[PDB]
RNA sequence: AAUCGUACCGCAAACCAACACAGGUUAGUUAUUGUAAAGGCUGUAUAAAACCAGGAUAAAGGAACUCGGCAAAAUAGGUUAUGUUUUCG
C-alpha cells in the first residue's frame, strides 16, 4: 500500500535517507496552501514509519533481485526502477533507495557491479558515469562477476590443496575434525509439530 | 538559568564520558515524556530541562527530518507517538519554556541538592502557568507599540485549521 | 532530638518554654568498638568505631546572646500561587 | 616472585606424613606420642576424629 | 514402568517458580525427578534418567549395548575408552539444555516483535480517526 | 541388589597468600567470514585550580637532545632482473 508524497509525484520509501513525509489528510490540498499557513503539520502528513517497516524492506529487495535475474545483461539503477514499477506499479520512488538495497545485496554476494577502468585514481574518483549491476541466480562465496568468481575459485582451490599436503607432511591431519553437537531438544520437537500443522492448514 | 560551559554545545559533563553521558540523558528524557514529573539531582535536572525543551521543539516541527532526529533519542515507541501527537498540539502557541525546574532542598545520605522537573501546562501541574498567548488590553500603550513594531502579533489562540484552509475546502466541496 | 527531649522535661517541671535558654552543653566519652585493618608489607593498623554521650541543660532567664535569624516563606506551589495574574502592560509605558 | 604460598594442601599427603599409623611405625614416633600424652594435649595427631 | 517422565512443572524448569527442594539451586540429572514440584510417590519410577530438556525421541537410545561391542580387549585401553564414554554421556545432558534455551529465545523474540507491531497499528488508527474529526468539525 | 560421595563456592567476596588482596590455581566443553547465539555482570554528589599519571593533535626546523636516538614516531607486507659472501644448506 504505497503512499504518495505531499507533492503527489512519487511514493515515499522506507529508509533513513527519505526526507519527505506521506500525505494523509482526508482531502487533497496543495503544499503552498497549508505549509505557510501556520497550522500543525501532523494534521496533513505522517512523518513516522509504518508498523511493518522491516517486512516491507525485505519485500522490496526480493522484487529488485527477481527483476535482475530476469535480465540478461547488466543495467543501470534507472532501468531497474522503471522496470520494477512497470511490472508491479508505482511502488518505488527514487534511485537512491534502490541503491541502498543493492549495497546490501553486494555485501552478501547476491549481486555484483561492473566498474569501469580508469588510468589514474583521480579520474576514477571524479568519474560520473553510472554503474551497471547484475544478479547471481544463487548466493556465492566470492565477489565480482562470474569471470572474476571463477578466477578467485581457482586460486582458492590451489591454496586448499597446498595447505592439506603441508599438514600431512608435518604430521597434522589433512582435514580438521570436530565433535557433533546435539541441537535437537524438546523445543525443536514441538516446533516441528507446529510447522506441520501450519503446512496442513 | 542553565550555565554554559566551554565544551562543544556548552552542556554539563555529568561526571561521565561523552558516550555514557549521551546514553543517560536519552533515557531520562524518555521518562520525562512518559511521566511528566521527575525528581533527581540538580545537575541532571538542569541538563534535562535544556535538553527537554529542544526535544519538544522537534515534536512541534512535525516533519520527516525532525522525526528521524527524535527517533534516535526516544527509547520507546509509545513515548515517541505521544510526543508528535499529544504534546505537539498542546504547545502550538507556547514559544519556549515548556519545562520548569524548582529546587527541593538536600538529600539525606550524601546531602546532594535536588529539584523537580515538570511540564508547564497540564492537569496535575504544580502551579498554574501563564497563558501561551498574552492578552492585550484594547486601550493600552502595549497595543499601539506592537502595531508599530510587529503587525503580526498574536493575541488569542488560533484554530487548528486557519480560515484560508477552511475556505479552500469549502470551495473544493 | 536532645533539644526536644529536654524541653518536654522542662514542661513537666513547670517551666515556661518561651523563656528557655541553652545554658550548658557538653559531650562525654562512651565505650569504643576496637578493630584492626591490614596494611602493606605485613603491618597492621587500628580500626575503631567511637561513641559519645550528649548532655543539654535548659534554664529560664539565663544570660543569652542577641543572635536572631531572618525568616522567609518557601516557594508557593498550588492554588496559593498567583504569579500568573501579573499584568505586564505597565512596563511598556513611560 | 611473590612468596608466602609454601603450603599446598593435600589430604593424602597429610595422612601419610603425619598420621597415627606413621607415628606408630617407628621408635621415635612412639616416643613423640608419649611426650604428647605426658603434656596432656587433647588431640594427639592431625589424623584423629570421633 | 515408563522409560521417560512426562509430567513436569514448566514454571519450575524455566526458573520462575521455586522447586520442592529450594536448597538445591542447580539440580543434577538424577536430582531433577525429586526436585519437581509435581512429584508423587504413586507414579512409577522411570527406568532411565533424563532431564526435562531431553526430546521424546531419546526413548529409543541404547548406549551401553553399543559400548560393549566397541570395547577394546586391552584393559589399559579399555579403562581410557570407558572414561571417554562416560564423558560423552554427561555432555549430552547439557547440549540439550543449550538447544532448549536457544530455541525458546527465538520463539520469545518472534512473539514480542508481533505484539510491538499490533500496538503501533492501534495507535496510528486512533490518531487517524481524531484527525478526521478535526476536518469534519471545521466543515 | 551391600557400602561411601551427591547441598553451596570453585579465574574466586567461600581455595593458597594475616584481608571482600590488581598476585597464584588443573582438565573438559560452547556462539563468531569483516564478527559473535546462550548465559553473566553493574558506579556517593559536582566542576571552567596548580601539579602528577595514561592518551590525542600540532606551524617551521629534524638528533641541534642526551653518558647513550632512553622514550616516541616511521609503507611496515609480497615478487624481482643483476651482484657479493659461503662450511654450498
Ligand atoms: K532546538
Ligand atoms: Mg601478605
Ligand atoms: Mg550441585
Ligand atoms: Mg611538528
Ligand atoms: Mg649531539
Amino acid at each position: 500500500r504505497p503512499a504518495l508524497t505531499p507533492s503527489f509525484s512519487r511514493v515515499s520509501d522506507p529508509w533513513t535517507g527519505e526526507k519527505e513525509a506521506k500525505y494523509a489528510a482526508p482531502y487533497r490540498i496543495p503544499e503552498e496552501v497549508w505549509k505557510n499557513s501556520g497550522a500543525p503539520k501532523i494534521l496533513f502528513q505522517d512523518p513516522w514509519n509504518s508498523p511493518d517497516y522491516d517486512e516491507v524492506r525485505k519485500k522490496h529487495a526480493v522484487l529488485v533481485h527477481d527483476y535482475l535475474k530476469q535480465q540478461s545483461q547488466p543495467i543501470n539503477v534507472q532501468t531497474i526502477l522503471e522496470g520494477v514499477n512497470k511490472t508491479h506499479g508505482l511502488v518505488l520512488g527514487t534511485i537512491e533507495y534502490v541503491t541502498s538495497l543493492l549495497e546490501n545485496m553486494l555485501w552478501h554476494d547476491m549481486a555484483y557491479v561492473v566498474k569501469p577502468v580508469f588510468s589514474s585514481p583521480r579520474k576514477a574518483k571524479l568519474s560520473k558515469i553510472p554503474l551497471l549491476y547484475g544478479a547471481n541466480k544463487y548466493q556465492q562465496v566470492f565477489r565480482g562477476t562470474p569471470k572474476e568468481v571463477a578466477e578467485r575459485y581457482e586460486a582458492a582451490r590451489a591454496k586448499h590443496i597446498k595447505v592439506a599436503f603441508t599438514r600431512l607432511r608435518t604430521s597434522k591431519t589433512p582435514q580438521p575434525f570436530r565433535r557433533r553437537t546435539d541441537e535437537y531438544s524438546h523445543v525443536q520437537a514441538s516446533q516441528s509439530a507446529l510447522g506441520l500443522a501450519a503446512a496442513a492448514a | 538559568t542553565v550555565k554554559r560551559f566551554l565544551r562543544p554545545g556548552g552542556w554539563n559533563r555529568l561526571n561521565r564520558p561523552v558516550k555514557e553521558r549521551l546514553a543517560l540523558i536519552k533515557n531520562m528524557a524518555t521518562q520525562l515524556v512518559e511521566k511528566e514529573r521527575i525528581r533527581t539531582t540538580l545537575s541532571k535536572a538542569k541538563n534535562l530541562q535544556r535538553y527537554g525543551d529542544k526535544l519538544i521543539t522537534l515534536g512541534k516541527a512535525g516533519t520527516r527530518e525532525s522525526w528521524l532526529k527524535a527517533n534516535d533519542i526516544v527509547r520507546t515507541d509509545r513515548e515517541l507517538h505521544k510526543l508528535f501527537t499529544t504534546l505537539a498540539l498542546r504547545y502550538k502557541d507556547r514559544q519556549g519554556g515548556y519545562v520548569r525546574l524548582i529546587r527541593a532542598g538536600f538529600r539525606r545520605g550524601d546531602a546532594a541538592p535536588v529539584a523537580i522537573v515538570e511540564l508547564v501546562d497540564r492537569e496535575g501541574e504544580l502551579r498554574q502557568a501563564r497563558p501561551a498567548v498574552t492578552p492585550v488590553p484594547k486601550f493600552s500603550v502595549m497595543r499601539w507599540v506592537k502595531q508599530q513594531l510587529d503587525p503580526k502579533f498574536i493575541s488569542e489562540p488560533a484554530p487548528l485549521l486557519p480560515p484560508l484552509v477552511r475556505d479552500y475546502l469549502k470551495e473544493q466541496n | 532530638e536532645g533539644l526536644e527531649h529536654a524541653r518536654k522535661d522542662a514542661e513537666e517541671k513547670g517551666l515556661d518554654p518561651k523563656k528557655l535558654v541553652v545554658s550548658t552543653v557538653y559531650t562525654a566519652k562512651g565505650k569504643y568498638l576496637r578493630g584492626f585493618q591490614p596494611m602493606g608489607k605485613g603491618f597492621a593498623g587500628r580500626k575503631t568505631t567511637r561513641k559519645t554521650h550528649l548532655r543539654i541543660v535548659l534554664r529560664e532567664n539565663a544570660s543569652v546572646l542577641p543572635f536572631a535569624a531572618q525568616v522567609v516563606s518557601p516557594s508557593r506551589v498550588g492554588g496559593a500561587s498567583q504569579k500568573h495574574l501579573r499584568d505586564i502592560s505597565v512596563r511598556y509605558t513611560v | 616472585m611473590k612468596r608466602g604460598m609454601t603450603y599446598q594442601p593435600s589430604r593424602k599427603k597429610r595422612i601419610n606424613k603425619h598420621g597415627m599409623e606413621k607415628r606408630l611405625g617407628t621408635e621415635d614416633g612412639r616416643l613423640t606420642i608419649l611426650r604428647r600424652l605426658e603434656k596432656g594435649r587433647w588431640r594427639l595427631t592431625v589424623d584423629m576424629f570421633r | 514402568r515408563p522409560i521417560m517422565h512426562k509430567n513436569w512443572d514448566w514454571e519450575f524448569v524455566v526458573g520462575a517458580k521455586a522447586g520442592r527442594k529450594p536448597a538445591i539451586q542447580r539440580p543434577k540429572p538424577h536430582q531433577w525427578y525429586y526436585c519437581n514440584p509435581k512429584y508423587s510417590a504413586e507414579d512409577p519410577l522411570p527406568t532411565k534418567i533424563f532431564p526435562p530438556h531431553a526430546p521424546p525421541t531419546a526413548e529409543s537410545l541404547d548406549d551401553w549395548a553399543k559400548f560393549r561391542k566397541l570395547c577394546p580387549k586391552d584393559p589399559v585401553e579399555a579403562k581410557k575408552f570407558r572414561k571417554h564414554f562416560v564423558r560423552f554421556l554427561n555432555q549430552r545432558n547439557y547440549d540439550w539444555r543449550t538447544a532448549f534455551e536457544r530455541g525458546l529465545a527465538k520463539e520469545v523474540a518472534v512473539a514480542k516483535a508481533a505484539q510491538r507491531a499490533e500496538d503501533e497499528t492501534k495507535r496510528q488508527e486512533a490518531w487517524h480517526a481524531y484527525r478526521t474529526a478535526v476536518f469534519e468539525s471545521a466543515l
